RNA sequence: AAAAAAAAAA
């Protein structure tokens, strides 16, 4: 539901390229040139955020039990 | 060869030189390797004619 | 029909308009049915046919839900295909998004879900895409020790540690108090030991004030987790005053013994005969492990023979340590070209950075196609990379394959599944061990 | 008039636009609602006439 | 459940002997040492220094079990040098050479950042 | 029978990778190498939480896990500070783990995106990664959010915690990995012919390659030995590349001193 | 279905309610247990 | 002792002996959660 | 088995004795099938389990 | 139904030899071996007994010779742990423990061998490969069962009827049940090959790897320039005696 | 604690 801190195959920290890689992606970079922005020039990392979902905007949406 | 090793040597004997062939060979296997992919589903162009 | 994304031209005025019918099973014996406008557009020399009624929109949804998420389905085999319509339905992901506050007996949360790189145009309105189950790994194809001999997979410690396919398991249970006027009364609250007659060894201070333990107190073992107590029947002896040393008797609700978790919510509400209902949920920690069974989207299942750490596998000339290994033998006798096809789509989407399209029967996908395409990013244009050995750290001899595909864990783990026995309870009619 | 033709990646488009539109209305759980609506309306009232 | 404790990897137990020295019967001026809590590393180093030795015959690691953490390293010599001694020479060489790699990338890291 | 005399060529150097060429010396030297860099590399990582406020919607374990994966600056520390079996301290001394604390109460409308600044550091010196990234002023990157995130909040939650970060190397846990990718590579031009191409015009060449266009495959030499070696060691964040290099080679003189001593204590037998 | 109370409601209406906007509902709520009803083969009716 | 827990829909802190029915004192609302314990149990970030 | 009359599927002709509607398929696994051959492997596929 | 038995996943395991299966440590706690107390072992039962539960290994049950039981794990009396010659102790399950190894559905007489006991700490069945094939075993989530003795003449039996090595050939076709499969065959036949020419760093890798080897290293095929072995060299030693085929 | 039903794995 939410960002790795690290990636799986590779150790190299993701958490903080998230944010910046929908930024990028929302004003008018393709997924590519964002991913080639972020430094992440291995494929390894970039599947970490080709792919990823964020679950937990969905999940903030809800009320929370205590107010 | 596993058949004749076991008649002629005794079922100990046999049973050892079953494993011993595995550790072996995947020990080997290390060194060597063996891999199929999908470059080995593809064959020349004149054949696919 | 691209104007009813801005206001209103919706497909019952698509139906309307005279275009689309809906034609069932009977009236297919009588109208004619093609492939696409290209069978349309033959010329009358070579036409196979020349009076056309209708025209299939797609081929690709013939299929069903757990059928049509496989990646190339047409490049498999059709029992394969069957096996994993089987167990797509036994996949681990976020089944809905409101979990947190409903009531499942046995429930699964990945920590990670992850969608499909290579995808097909059918999960956009399965809601796959923003409700997914399984993980996008990274894996190659060698022998790696024998370990992974007769279908088995095996995974790298380091990413599991890291978080790759560790997952919560859910478990609820409940009680309730009876206050019917003839019965015996049973009542929600911490048992005593002088007090209660024939208590259960087990840990009974975890409990609060009304018998109910509070969320976030780790559970284990053979701990209680509802205390309630049930007055005991009117036995009053004139023979003897002095052996009625109890008045009530514990029906105290347990913990399974072979699981251990953290309590996650606990509930108390009135039930339908207006007593008192609790429901608890119970969170454990599930973590990859040996035996524990996978699966891919082509139908390649598996279990865990065992796990390497980083240092003791194979890497490739950039450092590439693969998140999961697996059989080559596997591959021609289950007949998967597809997952091929599949790595290697992967491969090129995950370089290029693009969602990659499986769908079936389309003519602008082909391996040769996503072979040119690799060969431009610095790749093998057939997807084989060359790796070393991670115990020497030796060139491998043959090349091997390796591209990140999509995994699926299965529910069967091997924590749910091992039991061991040595002598415990009898029947009461033929003196036989219990089941389950 | 052969401007109204669709062209060859114009009709997988275009077909995978509508089904986008059948999906988007009528979903996949249509035939239950539908089936409960036809017991609920019409079903009930012909039983009690 | 069974899953075993992750700092046994490299930690010896209670009255756990790190080296097992055992005498080989086979042919003469043979050894077998025992080495537990490690890896191919340090059997793959002491090897591979060991190789370079004309006077050893024999020198070889094995690990039995993945899920051991244990290797064990048969030496045999000629008849006028210990297995032992060739092994002490082996590591004191592996101690030199990297003491050398150690001082050589120091020079290069100085000389490196103080080149610009 | 006697030691190699090795040299080296540094050809890349910046802040979280290295690149260099190890000459004359074993193929194990370079393996072996590469195994103490990735997992007997010690640095400092979180391990001991205690949460005292979860009110957010995500469990406790997983926030634990999350936060245990978080690079710390430890390259003056890790040398210093002792393991906890090591100590004879019980209740987690200075000299033994770092404390850090975090308490985070969102009451805004919006999203509070809880992050590594809000993890407050005991010791001066032991910070998260992302101080190296809050000193860049000349943002001209368009996003200031170049901290690790740890969680998202919404208005009525909030997170309180502490934490100790211990001492400790990958091959006890991967949050323990000082690097993120140790690139390693002898012979790019297959002149031993430990690998085989069955078509070695369809391989891309290789950056430390030294063939020319027309040319694929470097000609066989059975006589050649492996002693040219590429590596590109490339920072996680928690230690500088070097100082992963400089602890390698000290945790191998540990090891190997410790082989010595061992054996000098079992050869009196 | 349409009698019901989640009956053309928005996600957020539905998120108000804990409830999922991506839940397609198509099943009964019997003392708690969520059933679904499974559609039953059986021969055309009034055919030769 | 008389300890509390939260309502369904007013997310208040409703306070009770035990053995009080389960109702809100609010709004009347028969959903209530019991309040996560202040006991400080340890987690390990593996 | 001609399911439909005197047509294995819609998409054919009546009478036709021809290896595209019979079951034979000239497409690889590797190139990929048609829509029809693809039920036909469906079709065999089916008996063995 | 039988008391003293355990089922879980197996998972493939190719060091172990055929004659061996890998025990999981909770079932080899919970399952327990019924050992007759001797004078030869009384010191090794009694420090077993000290032990107790608690600590593997150990032993939970004292059967004496009256049928009394005396239990280990509510703080046994001291006075309690005497161990006369001919007592009974259900220790815990050690190394080569002779056991009974069985996967369901049984089609034939090869579908259930006797293996001795190899404690690993995993959760899982360990055993070697070329079991695959008298159990047609897939290791796709396949359940399987194994059963203790508890008698020693039935270990006895298990020793000299139920063990592998002594049912390899079938008395079905006269053909064995367990062969060389997979990436194994599939090495030994890419091994075996002419031009496969291997060097003195590589056979020394894979002489370790032969337990039943004799110490005498082979003439290389190759003198000079360079010592090099090859396949069919290699494959020489792993096969013992006089085979000729 | 029994029995019945349903869902699955091999
Ligand atoms: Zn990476
Ligand atoms: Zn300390
Ligand atoms: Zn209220």
């Amino acid at each position: 539901m939410i960002i790795p801190i690290r990636c799986f195959t590779c150790g190299k920290v993701i958490g903080n390229k998230w944010e910046s890689y929908l930024g990028l992606l929302q004003a008018e970079y393709t997924e590519g040139d964002a991913l080639d922005a972020l430094g992440l020039k291995r494929y390894c990392c970039r599947r970490m955020l080709l792919g990823h979902v964020d679950l937990i905007e969905k999940l903030l949406n809800y009320a929370p039990l205590e107010k | 060869l596993l058949h004749i090793c076991f008649l002629e040597l005794g079922h100990d004997i046999a049973g050892r030189f079953y494993g011993n062939i595995q550790t072996v060979i995947n020990n080997w296997l290390l060194f060597e390797g063996h891999s199929i992919g999908i470059g080995d589903t593809i064959a020349d162009p004149q054949t696919y004619n | 029909l691209k104007e009813r994304d801005y206001n209103n031209y919706s497909w019952q005025v698509l139906v309307a308009s005279g275009v689309v019918e809906y034609i069932d099973t009977l009236e297919e014996e009588t109208v004619m049915i093609a492939m696409s406008p290209y069978d349309l557009k033959q010329d009358k020399d070579y036409a196979y046919c020349t009076t056309y009624t209708h025209c299939e929109i797609h081929p690709a949804m013939i299929l069903g839900v757990c059928a049509s998420i496989i990646p190339f389905p047409d490049h498999n085999q059709s029992p394969r295909n069957t096996y994993q319509s089987a167990m797509g339905k036994q996949a681990m992901g976020v089944y809905i998004t409101n979990f947190h506050v409903r009531m499942d007996t046995l429930a699964h949360v990945l920590y990670y879900p992850m969608k499909p790189l290579v995808t097909t145009r059918s999960m956009e309105y399965l809601r796959f895409r923003e409700l997914p189950a399984g993980i996008n790994s990274i894996v190659a194809i060698l022998c790696y020790t024998g370990y992974n001999q007769e279908d088995s997979v095996i995974l790298n410690a380091s990413a599991v540690e890291r978080g790759f396919f560790r997952s919560v398991f859910y478990r609820s249970y409940k009680d309730s108090e009876n206050k019917r006027v003839g019965d015996q009364e049973e009542n929600f609250e911490k048992p005593h030991r002088g007090t209660c007659q024939g208590m259960r060894n087990a840990h009974y201070d975890k409990l609060d004030d009304d018998g109910i333990i509070a969320p976030g107190i780790r559970v284990s073992g053979d701990d209680v987790v509802i205390g309630k107590t049930i007055t005991l029947p009117e036995n009053d002896d004139e023979l003897d005053s002095n052996t009625k040393r109890f008045s009530k008797r514990d029906a105290s609700t347990f913990l399974r013994n072979s699981e251990t978790g953290i309590v996650d919510q606990v509930m108390l509400t009135l039930n339908s005969e207006g007593y008192k209902f609790c429901k608890i949920r119970v969170r454990s920690v599930r973590i990859p492990q040996i035996g524990d069974k996978f699966a891919s989207r082509h139908g390649q299942k598996g279990t865990c023979g065992i796990q390497y750490r980083q240092e003791d596998m194979a890497f490739t000339c950039e450092g590439l340590a693969p998140d999961i290994i697996i059989n080559p033998h596997a591959i021609p006798s289950r007949m998967t070209i597809g997952h091929l096809i599949e790595c290697l789509q992967g491969k090129l989407g995950s370089n290029k950075g693009e969602i990659g399209d499986a769908t079936p029967f389309n003519d602008a996908v082909n391996v040769q196609k996503i072979s040119t395409f690799l060969q431009e990013y610095g790749y093998h244009l057939r997807g084989n990379e060359v790796m070393y050995n991670g115990h020497t750290g030796r060139k491998i001899n043959a090349q091997v394959f390796l591209g990140p595909t999509y995994y699926q864990r299965l529910k069967h783990m091997v924590d749910d599944k091992i039991h061991s026995r040595a002598r415990g309870p009898v029947q009461i009619l033929v003196r036989q061990p219990m089941e389950g | 008039e052969n401007a109204e033709e669709i062209s060859h990646e114009l009709w997988q488009e275009a077909c995978w636009i509508v089904i986008n539109a059948y999906f988007d209305e009528k979903g996949l759980v249509r035939q239950q609602l539908d089936s409960f609506d036809e017991f609920i309306q019409m079903s009930v009232q012909r039983i009690v006439e | 459940m069974n899953a075993p404790p992750t700092f046994e990897s490299f930690l010896l137990y209670e009255g756990e002997k790190k080296i097992i020295k055992e005498l080989d019967t086979k042919v003469t001026n043979a050894a077998i040492f025992t080495i537990n809590k490690e890896d191919h590393t340090l059997g793959n180093m002491i090897r591979n220094q060991l190789l370079k030795d004309p006077n050893v015959l024999f020198a070889g690691y094995k690990v039995p079990h993945p899920l051991e953490h244990k290797f064990v390293i048969r030496i045999q010599t000629t008849a006028d040098y210990s297995p032992q001694e060739a092994f002490m020479n082996a590591i004191t060489d592996l101690l030199a050479e990297l003491s050398l790699f150690e001082e050589r990338f120091k020079d290069a890291i100085k000389e490196k950042k103080e080149g610009g | 029978p006697y030691a190699n005399q090795p040299s080296v060529q540094i050809t890349e150097l910046t802040d979280d990778n290295v690149k260099f060429v190890l000459e004359d010396t074993e193929l194990s030297v370079a393996n072996s190498l590469r195994r103490v860099f990735i997992a007997e590399t010690p640095t400092l990582a979180i391990d001991w939480v205690q949460l005292e406020a979860n009110s957010t919607v995500l469990s406790d374990e997983f926030l634990a896990h999350r936060i245990g994966l978080i690079p710390l600056i430890s390259d003056d520390v890790v040398e210093r500070l002792q393991y906890t079996r090591d100590c004879i301290c019980l209740d987690f001394c200075p000299e033994c783990s770092v404390e850090f604390t975090l308490d985070v109460k969102c009451s805004e409308e919006q999203t509070r995106h809880v992050t590594t600044a809000d993890l407050k550091s005991s010791n001066a010196k032991v910070l998260p990664v992302t101080s190296r990234n809050q000193g860049e002023e000349d943002n001209e990157y368009g996003e200031s959010n170049d901290e690790i995130l740890i969680i998202k909040l919404r208005k009525g939650q909030e997170l309180k915690l502490r934490a100790y970060a211990k001492k400790g190397f990958g091959k006890e846990h991967a949050k323990w990995n000082p690097t993120a990718g140790v690139c390693f590579e002898y012979d790019p031009d297959n002149s031993m012919r430990h690998t085989l191409y069955p078509k070695p015009d369809e391989w891309p060449k290789s950056e430390h390659t030294e063939l020319e266009d027309d040319q694929y495959e470097a000609p066989y030499n059975w006589e050649a030995k492996p002693n040219k070696f590429f590596f590109n060691v490339e920072s996680a964040g928690a230690l500088k590349p070097e100082n992963i290099v400089v602890m390698g080679v000290q945790v191998l003189k540990n090891k190997l001193s410790n082989l010595q001593t061992q054996l000098s204590h079992e050869s009196q037998n | 279905s349409t009698y019901c109370l989640l009956s053309q409601l928005t996600d957020r209406d539905l998120t108000e309610l804990n409830e999922c906007p991506l839940d397609p509902g198509g099943y009964f709520i019997i003392n708690g247990s969520e059933k679904v009803l499974i559609a039953q083969e059986k021969m055309a009716t009034n055919t030769v | 002792t008389a300890m509390t827990y939260i309502c369904g829909e007013c997310h208040h802190e409703n306070e009770m002996r035990p053995r009080d029915p389960i109702r809100c004192r609010e709004c009347g609302y028969r959903i209530m959660y019991k309040k996560r314990t202040k006991r400080l149990v340890v987690f390990d970030a593996r | 088995p001609y399911g439909f009359r005197k047509r294995t599927l819609p998409h054919f002709i009546k009478d036709d004795y021809g290896p595209e509607s019979r079951g034979f398929v000239e497409n690889s696994y590797l190139a990929g099938l048609t829509p029809s051959e693809f039920y036909f492997h469906a079709m065999g596929g089916r008996e063995g389990l | 139904r039988v008391d003293f038995s355990a089922r879980t996943v197996i998972t493939p395991d190719p060091n172990l030899r055929i004659d061996q299966v890998g025990v999981p440590r909770s079932i080899a706690q919970n399952l327990t071996f019924p050992e007759l107390v001797t004078p030869f072992n009384i010191d090794r039962m009694q420090e077993l007994v000290r032990r107790g539960n608690s600590q593997y290994p150990g032993a939970k049950y004292i059967v004496r010779d009256n049928g009394e039981r005396i239990d280990l794990r509510f703080h046994p009396k001291s006075s309690d742990l005497h161990l006369q010659c001919g007592y009974k102790v259900e220790r815990h399950l050690r190394d080569d423990d002779l056991v009974i190894f069985n996967r369901q559905p049984t089609l034939h007489k090869m579908s259930m061998m006797g293996h001795r006991v190899k404690v690993l700490p995993w959760s899982t069945f360990r055993m070697n490969l070329s079991c695959t094939s008298p159990y047609n075993a897939d290791f796709d989530g396949d359940e399987m069962n194994l059963h203790v003795p508890q008698s020693m003449e039935t270990r006895a039996e298990v020793e000299n009827i139920h063990i592998t090595p002594r049912q390899i050939i079938t008395p079905q076709a006269n053909k064995p049940v367990m062969g060389i499969v997979q990436d194994t065959l599939t090495a030994v036949r890419k091994m075996t090959k002419r031009d496969v020419f291997i060097t003195r760093e590589q056979v020394m890798n894979l002489l370790m790897f032969l337990p039943t080897w004799d110490a005498k290293m082979p003439q290389p095929c190759i003198l000079k320039p360079r010592p090099l072995w090859t396949g069919k060299q290699i494959f020489s030693l792993i096969i013992p005696g006089n085979v000729n085929m």
